[PDB]
């Protein structure tokens, strides 16, 4: 209902943090050259259609991507609001939106939900990723509360902790796309509650550079490219 | 026979040093069993209803009684003095060669026969004790059993189920035991126990000198329920510590006074409220310590936990003062202690604790135990010289006062609300406790007289009216339930009670109130309280009549809470009242010519604000008017059932359906054969002439369990009743109800079919006897009612009628409840309260209640219905196994014979027996009433028992031959399946009592509820007619559904086992999570069950891994977890090996949520149990007093020590193989993640750091090397693992490989020394050694204590030398193993990786600080570069 | 108390024949004499801030010392201490309470309540001895006290009979 407990703090976003703790586990990793979005999804439904083209993972625009811990029914709400908001500016400027300003814009609609009694909160935590000229590759995080911050790598939803420390030990700034894939890789493997980690349960995707100086190309990886980095990184559950 | 129990002459011997040698005659027996002299002497208090001399059937002999217990002793004896109290071992029969069972080691069932198996588990015998004491035994054999359950409470060195034991000592000693205090018995007996074994084991609660080797802390929640549960055995225990030792109070406070500190406060304050003794020598006395306890109580604020402990000791020190001068016993325990004005209590302490008192109530809420904290106050007061006493008590009611007043709401309210309500209580419990003394003796002068019971009614009249009308209506109930204890004192002041509470319910009922429902629901309350007081009283009585048709006219369908309220007052009205007309053939009388005039007089004067004290009226005008309030019944019951049919079409709750049938039922035990009659043509009529069936799903109980308590009290009803439901039956299916399918939903065109069915069930359950003359009707009539309706929702309803029938035919049960009975019994016509204070309500000619015990013409009925019922659905099957189809009518056939031959098997299942299959001793201490007899010889001399048990055994071939059907024809169709599992579930379960329709609301009156109306506290027995006919009711009961059904199979129960474990295993939900409920079951019905599951579970789940059968998998992981299984997985050690391999190839399978479920079975078998190594410290005293005469049982308690110390090591050798074996898997596989590899480490860290498990160097080495996965948590249990394992290596050297010193006090380690503080300069020398750092001469790590108050006892400290170790070579290999695996690399990385995972957290480890603590041991000991 | 026997603690507690024993913690002769010394090296400093303002009183030797024995009485009335304080209240801490409440812009610059601070010394486990002793001094009339602080005598007076009801 939006009012204070006694400590200045907030019920609501507290009990929507509850609920994106349950939420299934997400890495991002900034690399020199390019980032890494990675996500591990419970399929406990045989009958559910992996192979369906995005459920955790999110194009923005042509180079901004999203990885989703929480309700994905809310999450969906303000990855179109981002869209919209992306083709706007576009069109207003004729120029890609930087990160840091879509970003926040989703911080600015989050925090609004947090402070009027009528609407419930959003229980979504966002780790953004994306290339402008203004900074280069961002790797951001955005919660239920609308607190936004930026990183080098970072985990949201279930079992952060294992995963923050897991990251802070292996990651270099000098480190390349296909170390950051490695290491994206082997930290899920590192932390996932399921026996072991495989490509229908997991989410991928990379914001590289190419061969070509005007690029930067943003694959959201089908399962079959998937299984190439799961096979090429050791993780290789092969014939 | 192990025991040797089947010799007659050790029986013979045993039963005489047992003192169980009764005289054979029953009535000399029972007369010197409550003669004080006599060698069989159990109770001082003979019993004012022998509840069991009630029953219509031989209840077991007192010479059979005798014999049972004398077998328990000997086999409680026999646990013990085998030392093994943990139980765990679970030695085998097998092993008296060398020379299987469940539930008891924690939350027990008994198995009660007493068979030819013997056990050797000590909570298996103690519950079997438990059991034992319903029947009666002398006051010398309770004084063995009390010194027996005193040391075996006080165990250490294994795991023992103390909470029990601690209970069965407080069984033994009670203070009320039908009105007989055996702890004053024990104490003339001469029963001694040793304070010094408590003292010591309360005593390891105090500050240890090193933190290493403290055993137990408080704050840590095991420790801490321990310390309660030893403070509670401390306190039972303290009237046995002798008085003869005069130091023993001195000494004891000596020690606890020395010990007093700000860190032992917690400890030490419950230790000298539970221990020291309240002796009264010449020289010393508990009183003394007063002063003391004002000492620390005056200098602090109110505290919880420093007042909770004072208020205990004063308040149990007046209690015992007080009644030792009521007692003849105070010439011998209190002579120079005075009573004074306020007991013991000094003018002063008394100004103090009122003072503290008000301090609680009004400012600061700091009381926990409400009964506790009044005690000093009930127990102060001088019955002679009370009126300073009563002074403060005016008073302090005037300050709180006003912190009870309804719109003064806060934190105060509890506090208050509980402190009214204990002290009249409490008060209530002084007055009939010196009450009971004055009756066989004479009045002390202490004792409360009539002028104080009036100022306790004139202090707290106004309190709890205030409190009443609370917001909060569990805090308004405190004050309600104090009117009672204020009536029940029989006051000169009880008017005042009596008129507020006539004013107020004539209010509420002229609807004075309307905008008032706390005044509408608190007066209804109220006047329910005080209608067994209302009742008694020549004056007040007049009225109840009158109030009791409002109530019944002011009943609701929208207030469903209004509703309970009024029935709540009609029901208490009908418990205590005869619904009777007592007028004499006086033609003048009427009810609107004298009572209801008297009446309006009556409540006019006492509305004017006049004393009903000053009401003058005639006796002859009062006994008119009285008489006149009796014509007035019939118009009342008019109403009644007019609104029970209202009723029946309301949206209510299932408690207020069964309260409603609970006062309907109750007024017909309370009405004459006039009354009734006309109650009973008035249920029938109203039944066939009705308008209130109409919504979707009707109230049909309301009106048919009624009809149905009509036929118990009149078995001449039915047939006309019976016959006419059946006819409406055959109307409605000819109308065509139950011609159009549903499932799960009754149809709105069937309801009335539905109503003249459940009428049917209802009234058949009821029949008795009856049911001979229309018997061939009704099977007719059962034929056509299974041949013409198909839906399934109405096949349960119609198999149930088969139920009925036949459970009336053979089922034990009381026809009478009366009130009074026959309209044929001595008591006058002046009866109006139901007996309840009377002495003859007890009386033999009073309660000589009737019984249906079954016919022979009724057997042989049941059992022709039995096997008609059953032959004709089997055939009926049979037919439609010959050409299946998949129509929807082919299933809904095929579940309706399956369903009645599954309520063929309820209601006639008292006629089945779970020794059946022996055949083709056992001493059973609870005699249910069979049919066949209870010997096996009798059993079997009857045709009819081999016919009955017969026809079970082709019911149960016909299931096994019906799921080959099933699953072979429509496996995918789980309604037939839930079907056949519930007739499974029956047929496993339902052997001679009946577990379904058990506990469903039925036409008997419910114990609990009229136990809840009729009892009072503190008085004997208030009960009437109907409860004591009810209670005698519920004690058959409970002796047939306490009657052991525990079996071995037969090869049918394991074909039909089979089939469970195959559908528990099965893909569908909805029939696996059903069939693992029915495995649970029939697991609790058979001996060895869990042995032919797991058989069966580990090798279905090894084919399904190899299979890739996912989905079977989760299933299979589902059964593992069901907590029977699960439980015992714990304690079977040759099983598990097995299963947590093949666990480990279940956390490689990728799919669904398996692995996550494994991963759980894994995390939970690390908490497996291990056994302890001869860790046995005991006093011989738990054992030695019930020791036989006879040289045999010592050789049979060496063959258990060596036989079962055998199965202890095979069971440590299966975990070291274990440990081996994943050891092994642990460093082979390079390649297995982290979960896993993270199982293998806390599996041998378990039994690594226990101290029977030998060290290995491997595990050593292994468990280090996990460092280089660089996995966070595996680091974090690497260190923490290692800190574990060495910490036991230190302590072997400590203990000097003697394993049981670690459960010694009396042994400190060589590092400890003891230092007298009594010595006549130590008060300096200690503040000069604490002040010295150059050269100290001991240490105290930890906490300190000892001489903040006073010095004098002995202090344990740690000397200045060096903690070299004097380790042997396997111990010296393996921390030497640590140390040249402690590299400069292997802790700069260890470290480095705590620092990495601390970087949120912050947070300071200890655990990490004895690490660095353990590195310097290894350096300083030279095992580390 | 670290009395040198179990005995003689009982005969010093059952000396009393009221039959409430000694208090349970008690201040060395030394200690008592220095805690004494503290407020008499205050009541000798009062000529210091005769003339002056909260700002520059703020300023003073005698406010510092004030300021110190205000956060001494404090932390002594919260858990195990109130004991230690009774002793101290009828002849030094209550005095010199009420002499804080004149200085109420003093008790404004820096964050003093002697007025919540006083008002719940009259909560504190006060012996029957004392209960004379301070009875007495609230009941002496000195008509050199303003409003302020015969308001919180009377307030004293409110929260100590109705904890001493």
């Amino acid at each position: 209902t939006t009012i204070f407990s006694p400590e200045g703090r907030l019920y609501q976003v507290e009990y929507a943090l509850e609920s994106i703790s349950h939420a299934g586990t997400a890495i991002g990793i900034m690399a020199s050259d390019g980032i890494v979005l990675a996500a591990e999804r419970k399929v406990t439904s045989t009958l559910l259609e992996q192979d369906t083209s995005t459920e955790k993972l999110y194009k923005l625009n042509d180079k901004i991507a999203v990885a989703v811990a929480g309700l994905t029914a809310d999450a969906e709400i303000l990855i179109n609001t981002a869209r919209i908001h992306a083709q706007n500016y576009l069109k207003t400027y004729n120029e890609d939106i930087p990160v840091e300003i879509l970003v926040r814009r989703l911080s600015d609609i989050k925090q609004g939900y947090t402070q009027h009694g009528g609407l419930r909160p959003f229980g979504v935590s966002f780790i953004y990723a994306g290339y402008d000229d203004r900074y280069g590759y961002q790797l951001y995080t955005s919660n239920p509360s609308g607190n936004y911050t930026g990183w080098k790598a970072i985990s949201v939803g279930a079992n952060t902790s294992a995963a923050q420390t897991l990251l802070q030990m292996d990651y270099k700034d000098d480190m390349k796309v296909d170390d950051a894939i490695e290491l994206a890789l082997k930290t899920l493997s590192k932390t996932t509650d399921s026996s072991a980690l495989t490509y229908d349960r997991l989410e991928f995707a990379t914001i590289r550079k190419g061969a070509n100086d005007g690029e930067v190309y943003q694959k959201i990886f089908k399962p079959q490219e998937i299984k190439d980095i799961l096979v090429k990184t050791g993780i290789t559950k092969k014939d | 026979l192990f025991n040797g129990m089947d010799s007659t002459s050790l029986l013979n011997e045993r039963l005489q040093h047992y003192t169980l040698d009764y005289v054979s005659d029953r009535a000399q027996h029972m007369k010197n069993i409550y003669d004080p002299s006599s060698r069989w002497f159990s109770r001082s208090v003979r019993p004012e209803f022998p509840i069991e001399e009630f029953l219509p059937y031989k209840t077991e002999s007192h010479e059979d009684q005798a014999k049972y217990l004398c077998h328990v002793l000997v086999n409680l004896y026999i646990a013990i003095s085998s030392l093994d109290i943990q139980g765990l071992i679970s030695i085998s029969s097998k092993d008296l060669a060398d020379l299987d069972l469940a539930g008891p080691d924690f939350n027990a069932t008994g198995k009660i026969t007493a068979k030819s198996a013997t056990i050797v588990n000590v909570n298996h015998w103690t519950n079997e004790l438990k059991n034992c004491l319903h029947f009666d035994f002398p006051v010398a054999l309770r004084k063995s059993l009390a010194t027996v359950y005193y040391y075996l409470s006080l165990v250490q060195g294994q795991k023992v189920y103390r909470q029990m034991h601690v209970d069965m000592f407080e069984r033994l000693v009670s203070l009320d035991d039908d009105r007989t205090n055996f702890t004053e018995l024990l104490q003339k007996q001469g029963l001694l126990l040793d304070h010094q074994i408590m003292l010591n084991f309360l005593c390891e609660f105090l500050p240890y000198p090193d933190p290493d080797y403290a055993r137990y802390e408080l704050s840590s929640k095991e420790d801490l329920q321990l310390f309660r549960l030893l403070l509670k055995h401390a306190h039972n225990a303290k009237p046995f510590f002798d008085k003869s030792k005069e130091s023993l109070l001195v000494d004891t406070m000596n020690f606890l006074l020395s010990s007093l500190a700000p860190s032992t406060m917690m400890a030490v304050m419950p230790i000298v409220t539970s221990v020291v003794p309240y002796h009264y020598h010449i020289h010393s006395k508990i009183i003394d310590y007063f002063p003391f306890c004002y000492s620390i109580w005056s200098s602090v604020s109110a505290n919880v936990a420093i007042d909770t402990h004072m208020y205990d000791f004063v308040g149990s020190i007046s209690k015992d003062v007080h009644n030792k001068i009521l007692s003849s016993e105070h010439e011998k325990d209190v002579v120079g202690v005075e009573f004074g004005e306020f007991g013991i209590f000094t003018d002063d302490q008394m100004t103090f604790m009122f003072n503290r008192l008000q301090g609680h109530l009004r400012t600061d809420g700091q009381i926990h135990s409400y009964s506790r904290t009044v005690k000093p106050f009930v127990y102060a007061i001088n019955g002679s010289k009370k009126d300073r006493f009563f002074e403060k008590l005016v008073s302090l009611a005037k300050a709180i006062e006003t912190f009870i007043h309804p719109s003064n709401n806060g934190f105060w309210t509890k506090p208050n609300a509980k402190f009214v309500h204990a002290f009249i209580k409490s008060y209530h419990g002084r007055v009939k406790y010196e009450e009971d003394i004055c009756a066989r003796g004479v009045t002390n002068g202490i004792c409360l007289t009539s002028f104080c019971h009036e100022e306790i009614v004139e202090i707290f009249l106004n309190i709890i009216s205030l409190g009443s009308q609370n917001k909060n209506p569990d805090i308004a109930n405190y004050y309600i339930s104090c009117f009672a204890y204020l009536l029940e004192l029989d006051p000169s002041n009880a008017y005042l009670i009596y008129d507020k509470i006539l004013i107020d319910l004539y209010d509420t009922l002229a609807d004075q109130f309307i905008n008032s429902r706390h005044r509408i629901i608190s007066s209804l309350k109220q006047f329910t309280r005080v209608i067994r007081f209302i009742v008694m009283d020549k004056l007040y009585r007049v009225h109840i009549t009158n109030v009791l048709s409002m109530l019944v006219s002011k009943l609701d369908m929208n207030d469903t809470n209004l509703t309970s309220n009024l029935i709540n007052g009609i029901v208490s009205i009908a418990a205590f009242i005869p619904i009777q007309d007592l007028t004499g053939e006086d033609d003048y009388i009427s009810f609107e010519s004298d009572t209801l005039p008297l009446v309006q007089q009556h409540f006019y004067h006492i509305k004017c604000g006049e004393s009903s004290k000053t009401f003058r009226v005639d006796d002859e005008l009062l006994n008119n008017a009285f008489k006149a309030s009796t014509t007035v019944f019939q118009s009342m019951l008019k109403v009644y059932v007019e609104k029970i049919f209202q009723l029946v079409d309301v949206d209510l709750e299932d408690s207020l359906v069964t309260k409603i049938n609970q006062t309907t039922m109750i007024l017909q035990e309370s009405m004459d054969d006039k009354i009734f009659n006309y109650f009973a043509s008035l249920l029938q009529r109203n039944f066939w002439s009705n308008d209130s069936f109409k919504e979707k799903d009707p109230n049909y109980e309301l009106v048919t369990i009624p009809l149905a308590a009509l036929v118990r009290r009149n078995n001449g009803l039915s047939k006309e009743l019976v016959r006419t439901l059946l006819f409406h039956i055959k109307e409605q299916i000819k109308r065509g109800a139950g011609s159009v399918r549903s499932t799960s939903e009754i149809q709105q065109r069937d309801v009335k079919l539905v109503l003249y069915l459940t009428a049917l069930n209802d009234v058949l359950r009821q029949c008795h006897e009856s049911l001979l003359e229309y018997s061939d009707e009704l099977i007719t009539f059962m034929k056509y009612l299974y041949d013409n309706v198909t839906n399934p929702p109405l096949d349960v309803i119609t198999s149930i009628v088969i139920h009925s029938a036949l459970a009336t035919l053979c089922t034990t049960e009381i026809t009478d409840c009366r009130l009074f009975p026959e309209d044929s019994k001595i008591p006058e016509k002046d009866r109006w309260g139901g007996l309840q204070f009377d002495p003859r309500r007890f009386d033999k000619q009073h309660l000589s209640f009737q019984w249906h015990v079954p016919s022979s013409d009724e057997i042989t009925l049941s059992i022709s219905i039995l096997e008609s019922l059953s032959e004709y659905c089997i055939n009926n099957v049979e037919e439609l196994m010959k050409a299946p189809r998949h129509d929807s009518e082919y299933g809904d056939m095929i579940q309706k014979y399956v369903l009645v031959m599954t309520h063929t098997l309820s209601g006639s299942s008292l006629l089945f027996d779970p020794d059946f299959n022996k055949y083709r001793r056992d001493l059973d201490i609870y005699t249910c009433n069979y049919y066949f007899g209870n010997t096996t010889e009798e059993k079997l001399q009857n045709p009819q028992y081999l016919q009955v048990h017969r026809v079970r055994a082709r019911i149960g071939h016909f299931f096994h031959k019906l799921y080959v059907f099933l699953s072979t024809n429509f496996e995918n169709n789980t309604n037939m399946f839930q079907i056949l599992l519930h007739g499974l579930k029956v047929w496993f379960t339902d052997l001679g009592q009946e577990t379904v329709f058990n506990e469903d609301p039925n036409a008997f009156i419910d114990v609990d509820f009229l136990e809840n109306v009729q009892s009072l506290s503190h008085v004997n027995e208030p009960f009437t007619r109907t409860n004591f006919a009810i209670r005698a009711n519920s004690l058959h009961q409970s002796r047939v559904l306490l009657h052991s059904t525990n079996r071995k199979a037969s090869k049918l129960e394991n074909l039909l086992l089979v089939d469970i474990i195959q559908l528990a295993t099965s893909l569908y939900p909805d029939i696996y999570k059903p069939a693992q409920g029915t495995l649970v079951h029939c697991m609790k019905q058979l001996v060895g069950s869990y042995g032919v599951v797991i058989n069966k579970i580990i090798p279905s789940l090894e084919k399904a891994i190899k299979d890739h059968d996912y989905m079977k998998i989760q299933v299979i992981l589902n059964v593992l977890l069901i907590k029977k299984i699960h439980r015992k997985l714990m304690t079977d050690y040759k099983d598990i090996g097995r299963l947590i391999f093949l666990l480990i190839e279940c956390c490689r399978v990728n799919e669904l949520e398996i692995g996550m479920y494994a991963d759980k079975i894994l995390t939970d078998i690390v908490i497996g149990i291990k056994i302890p190594s001869s860790v046995c410290v005991i006093s011989d005293q738990a054992f030695l007093p019930l020791a036989p005469p006879d040289g045999t049982i010592n050789l049979q308690v060496e063959a258990v020590k060596l036989a079962k110390k055998k199965k202890r090591e095979y069971y440590l050798s299966l975990l070291v193989d274990l440990q081996d074996k994943l050891l092994d898997k642990l460093d082979n596989e390079k390649d297995m993640g982290w979960k896993i590899r993270m199982f293998i480490l806390r599996f041998v860290t378990q039994i690594q750091s226990n101290l029977e498990s030998k060290p290995d160097k491997r595990a050593v080495f292994s468990i280090i090397s996990q460092i280089s996965t660089k996995h966070p948590e595996i680091i974090h249990l690497v260190v923490k693992s290692l800190l574990s394992t060495c910490n036991k290596i230190i302590s072997l050297s400590d203990y000097e490989y003697d394993i049981t010193r670690a459960y010694k006090n009396e042994f400190n380690p060589s590092f400890v020394e003891i230092l007298d503080t009594s010595t006549t300069s130590f008060p300096k020398t200690f503040t000069e050694e604490m002040n010295n750092f150059d050269n100290p001469k001991y240490f105290i790590d930890l906490r300190a204590y000892v001489g903040w108050l006073c010095w004098g006892r002995l202090m344990y400290v740690m000397s200045p030398k060096a903690l070299k170790l004097n380790l042997r070579e396997n111990e010296l290999e393996v921390l030497k193993t640590a140390g040249h695996l402690l590299t400069r690399e292997f802790l700069r990385d260890v470290t480095m990786n705590l620092v990495q995972d601390n970087e949120t957290r912050g947070v300071f480890s200890s655990g990490n600080v004895s690490f660095f603590s353990l590195v310097i041991l290894l350096i300083s000991s030279g095992f580390c570069e | 108390p670290s009395i040198s026997d179990p005995t003689t603690l009982l005969e010093a507690e059952r000396n009393d024949p009221d039959g409430l024993g000694l208090p349970l913690k008690s201040v060395p002769e030394k200690v008592d004499a220095y805690i004494k010394k503290q407020f008499e090296i205050i009541k000798n400093l009062e000529d210091s801030v005769v003339g002056l303002n909260p700002q520059q009183f703020i300023k003073t030797d005698y406010f510092y010392r004030t300021s110190t024995i205000f956060y001494w009485i404090k932390e002594m009335a919260r858990g195990p201490n109130k004991v230690l304080l009774v002793p101290y209240l009828v002849d030094y801490v209550l005095p010199f309470l009420i002499g804080l409440v004149k200085h109420k812009d003093v008790c404004a610059l820096a964050s003093l309540d002697p007025v919540r601070l006083y008002a719940g010394l009259g909560y504190m486990p006060i012996r029957k001895n004392h209960v004379a002793a301070i009875v007495d001094y609230v009941c002496s009339s000195n008509v050199a006290l303003s409003s302020n602080q015969t308001k919180l005598q009377l307030a004293f007076i409110q929260h100590f009979l109705s904890a001493e009801l």
